[PDB]
């Protein structure tokens, strides 16, 4: 709702975009990473040494790449200790961005904890601690047997959409479609007579 | 435009031609029904004996073993008396008394050409005295069937019970390697699409 | 003004009314009837009771280009008490197949003489629609989180109707039609139940060449339509649960009472069978008598 | 267990008993039992009036 | 920070709870410290152990037994006592399998609402499809 | 209803007859009482038609957004088990009376054992318009769920 009077100075403008991109990395409930990478403000504002490294840590979140995210934290953890004194929000952040990222592209709404294992890059108890953590804050709702070693998701929260996305939700229209239409020439043909 | 007299001679002649087909499964129902169309009185005893030999006979080559009831309360009890001491030889599994049976009333069994169905049953007081056998005990050693059904090896009566299932009547599968036979019968098909 | 809305409820009336003064306008070929709106609001289901002409006048060279009378608009309103003192600005009507984005500078106007956001009501005069022919729309003014500004946007809500016992028997008396869009014998609903999945597959293709179109021809990522697509996936059953399973034992329950409805049935025409040979019977004697 | 105040059944094949809470006998389905249960009285009645015919 | 721990479902543990707020609040007199608030303090566990099984009859419907020991920090017999406890309360509803291969937090459930369920998800699927088709249409203008 | 009015002085000539004149019509009379004072001492009273278009046809026989949404639409299950039970109770007394009345339905005139063995409503009519009801309720309440379950997913 910003307005196009210009009063609005470029250090604030990277002002806001640093804050931003704090309040994402030491969240634990915004997964609105894209969103800035969507918006103007942060999206074109890399241009000093502090927004190189930035913006590749929410660029970092969005692919799921743990190896890029740890060695950019590695050296900035220490410099600011913003980051030092929330680093567990701030780890944990990328395992929950990857578990949520998971379970959307499949058709099949369960993993197997030792598919998470390998995806966030945690030992056997922490996904479950990871699980835990995610049903805590509202991120996902099912159920859990530790007898067969699963979670079976119910519900999936609302996401940030990309064209990759797209194509994704799409194909599975495309056969519901092909099902919705095949079934109702089956029953058409049966008691053609019958629709008085 | 029949009379329901042609209608009556018309079912038992399929029943005939389908014992010698080995249709036992449609045999059954086309003598049921041949008698219904048929009157009752003694002008038709003749016709009503003949079926009713037939109808019995059908049953023991199913594995169904006709009724002791149907025997007693009929008014034909000397015409089936073969046919009774046929139901009681299969029912126990008994291989002496059936062979004695069907010596001893050879002749009558002959004239009614249905001796040509009686030796047929040689095979099946085999396989009705193994259905007995897998509802009576869940696990039974090769060696005590021997005992029950006068057999002579334990291999013997694998051949026999491996045979008979491909039939499906017996509903069980052997362990060679243990020495038993396990039946797989726990229903719960009402969880099946069965009923539909 | 409510900022707070759900449904529309629609009486007949105003359907009917708005095609009357549209063929009376005389209007076609983007010269489209547009009255005022009138009825109950203040309430989240907007209540619309009625409907009038105003004067008029769309040129088609530039529908941004309108012509308003608000003089009319005011002794109108007056007249309206007279009849009912409870009917009041809702909005206003438009009787195009479609959504203009000249509605929107418009619904300006009316604004002025409204406690409610105005209310745009579409009536169609060729009567499209596998539903109702009207679609509903609200004008709202929010912000868009999508990086993009403040829009003042047509934000669809259900349509409803709401109809007087008095009137509705008039709809029954004026229609001679056994009606095969609603509920009757098993015939009828086995129409309405294929009918039902014929809907679906019209609405489901719809939403397959939207998503085409964002990523070819570059239509708006609109986050808040695609939202209520993944809860689409995420309500959506999966096979091999035992909710499922559930399903074919409550299948075998329904279909053994049908089972037994049928055999009832049978038993039943078989005593009229007996009963009609009692009837030749005696009919032959009193045939052999004569 | 033999009067039902609890149902499950005692496992001595291990020495467990099962513990079930669970309904027994569903009522809609037991009703379709008189169902047919008072149709096959109607029947005889019918073929009561069919001797006529006969 | 004591209390925003409990009005949430969330992971935790009793060493955790322990060593943090031993120092803090048993310095502080009334629940804690004492000689006698001691047996305030020994309620704590307690209610750390059963916030936990809150928890975890939402989580999991089955959990091992043994896993829940170390979930708990309790020996085996413990860990079913409490349960056992929690149920009679009424507060959660569980059945124990005792040579500890589950245990099930739930009462199973009625057919019937496994079946309501499934017609309530159905009804807005065709909501959902309706309302994205009008905004459809919107959004072509805007195009 | 409707009526005109004619001129008292027509009346008292004999010219309510003119008034039906190059038509049999769809002459009747709705309503006499006041009515037929009144038209005998002022007024003719005319039938009514009604007129419509395709158009309003069209608008008037919709009334429902949820053509489309009660075939996929569905009520709670638990409801139709309720409905199954109290159906089938019904048909089961029914069935009782219907074999009181059965046990003759066999002597001479009809009229007599109506009274007598109660074929009063016809147990056989009776039993006829339930089963029919539930009967046709059911086939489309499983053809929704199985419609649903196997194309949606």
């Amino acid at each position: 709702t910003l307005e196009p009077s210009t009063s609005i100075t470029l250090a604030e403008r990277q002002q806001l975009a640093y804050d931003l991109s704090i309040s994402a990395l030491l969240g634990d409930k915004i997964y609105n990473f894209g969103e800035l990478l969507h918006h103007p403000i942060m999206e074109t504002i890399v241009n000093d040494s502090n927004y190189d490294w930035l913006f590749q840590l929410l660029n970092a979140l969005t692919v799921g790449d743990f190896d890029k995210f740890d060695s950019l934290i590695k050296v900035q953890i220490s410099k600011i200790p913003i980051l030092a004194q929330h680093e567990s929000f701030l780890r944990q952040k990328i395992c929950l961005m990857t578990l949520i990222e998971t379970v959307f592209v499949k058709n099949i709404r369960m993993l197997s904890f030792e598919d998470i294992s390998k995806a966030t890059h945690l030992p056997k108890d922490n996904v479950e601690h990871l699980v835990m953590r995610a049903i805590s804050l509202g991120l996902l709702k099912g159920s859990i047997d530790q007898v067969n070693e699963l979670v079976t998701i119910s519900w999936v929260q609302p996401r940030i959409i990309s064209g990759d996305q797209i194509t994704k939700m799409k194909d599975r229209l495309v056969e519901w479609n092909d099902q919705v239409e095949k079934l109702g020439k089956k029953m058409e043909a049966r008691g053609q007579s019958i629709w008085v | 435009d029949v009379s329901s007299s042609l209608e009556a001679r018309y079912f038992f002649y399929l029943s005939k031609i389908n014992a010698i087909q080995l249709d036992y499964s449609t045999a059954n129902e086309y003598i049921i029904a041949a008698i219904r169309k048929a009157p009752h009185n003694s002008k038709s005893l003749g016709f009503l004996q003949q079926s009713n030999k037939l109808h019995c006979c059908i049953q023991l080559l199913m594995g169904d073993i006709p009724e002791l009831s149907f025997f007693h309360q009929s008014n034909m009890q000397k015409s089936l008396l073969p046919y009774y001491h046929l139901t009681k030889a299969v029912k126990l599994g008994d291989l002496k008394k059936f062979t004695s049976t069907i010596t001893k009333y050879k002749q009558l069994l002959l004239k009614d050409d249905t001796y040509q169905l009686c030796v047929r049953l040689r095979s099946n007081v085999i396989k009705t005295g193994i259905r007995i056998i897998s509802l009576t005990y869940k696990k039974i050693s090769l060696r005590d069937i021997c005992l029950k059904l006068n057999l002579d090896s334990e291999q013997t009566v694998e051949y026999m019970v491996s045979r008979a299932i491909r039939d499906g009547v017996i509903e069980a599968k052997i362990n060679h390697e243990d020495g038993f036979i396990e039946t797989t019968e726990l229903l719960n098909i009402y969880d099946s699409e069965d009923p539909q | 003004m409510s900022l707070q809305h759900e449904k529309v409820t629609i009486a007949p009336l105003v359907l009917l009314s708005a095609l009357d003064h549209y063929e009376r306008t005389q209007t076609k070929e983007n010269k489209r009837c547009v009255g005022v709106i009138l009825g109950d609001a203040n309430s989240s289901t907007i209540r619309v009771t009625n409907s009038f002409a105003l004067p008029f006048e769309e040129d088609e060279k530039n529908s941004d280009v309108w012509f308003l009378d608000h003089n009319y608009i005011e002794n109108m309103n007056e007249m309206c008490k007279k009849i009912n003192a409870k009917e009041k600005l809702i909005g206003w009507y438009h009787s195009g197949p479609k959504l203009r984005a000249s509605d929107l500078k418009i619904n300006e106007l009316f604004k002025k003489y409204t406690q409610n956001n105005p209310l745009l009501l579409i009536v169609d005069v060729k009567q499209q629609g596998v539903g109702l022919p009207t679609d509903a729309y609200v004008a709202i003014e929010q912000v868009k989180d999508d990086g993009t500004s403040t829009e003042k946007t047509f934000l669809h809500l259900p349509c409803t109707i709401e109809a007087e016992e008095a009137e509705e028997i008039g709809v029954e008396h004026l229609l001679r039609d056994v009606r095969d869009q609603a509920a009757g014998g098993l015939s009828i609903r086995l129409t309405n139940q294929l009918k039902s999945l014929k809907g679906l597959q019209s609405k489901l293709k719809d939403v397959v060449e939207y998503l085409d179109k964002v990523i070819n021809k570059e239509l708006p990522i609109n986050h808040t339509i695609l939202g209520k697509l993944q809860d689409v996936f995420n309500l959506l059953p999966n096979l091999g649960t035992p909710d499922d399973d559930e399903i074919d034992v409550e299948n075998h329950d329904r279909i053994n009472i049908s089972n037994n409805l049928q055999k009832a049935l049978t038993v039943k025409t078989n005593d009229e069978l007996m009963v009609i040979y009692i009837s030749n019977l005696v009919r032959s004697i009193i045939a052999f008598d004569d | 267990i033999l009067d039902k105040i609890f149902y499950g059944v005692l496992d001595q094949g291990n020495g467990w008993l099962y513990v079930y809470e669970t309904p027994n006998q569903d009522a809609t389905y037991d009703s379709a039992l008189e169902l047919v249960g008072q149709l096959n009285k109607v029947v005889d009645q019918l073929f009561e009036k069919a001797s006529v015919l006969y | 920070s004591l209390v925003k721990l409990f009005t949430t479902n969330e992971l935790m543990r009793w060493p955790i709870v322990q060593k943090t707020y031993e120092p803090v609040l048993n310095e502080d007199d009334l629940a804690f410290g004492g000689e006698a608030n001691k047996h305030h303090w020994e309620d704590l566990q307690k209610r750390v152990i059963e916030h936990n099984l809150r928890v975890i009859s939402e989580y999991y419907s089955r959990i091992t037994l043994l896993r829940l020991n170390e979930l708990l920090d309790l020996t085996e017999s413990q860990t079913e006592t409490y349960i056992s406890d929690l149920v009679n309360q009424g507060i959660i509803y569980a059945k124990v399998n005792r040579p500890a291969k589950i245990v099930n937090f739930e009462k199973p459930k009625n057919s019937s609402q496994l079946l309501n369920e499934w017609s309530h998800n159905v009804d807005e699927l065709l909501e959902h499809i309706e309302t994205i088709g009008h905004l459809i249409t919107k959004e072509e203008i805007m195009h | 209803d409707a009526f005109r009015l004619i001129d008292t002085g027509a009346l008292i000539n004999n010219l309510e007859p003119r008034q039906t004149t190059s038509n049999t019509g769809l002459l009747n009379k709705a309503n006499i009482q006041a009515l037929i004072h009144g038209l005998n001492r002022h007024y003719y009273s005319l039938n009514i038609d009604y007129h419509k278009t395709a158009k309003e046809t069209k608008m008037l026989m919709n009334l429902h957004k949820e053509q489309w949404q009660s075939g996929l639409k569905m009520y709670d299950y638990e409801e139709k088990e309720e409905s199954n039970l109290a159906a089938t109770k019904s048909m089961v007394k029914i069935a009782e009376q219907y074999s009181k009345r059965i046990e003759e339905e066999k002597e001479l005139t009809e009229e007599e054992l109506k009274t007598r063995y109660v074929g009063r409503q016809d147990p056989k009519k009776h039993l006829s318009e339930t089963a029919d009801e539930t009967l046709e309720n059911n086939i489309v309440s499983v053809l929704t769920a199985g419609v649903n379950s196997v194309a949606i997913k």
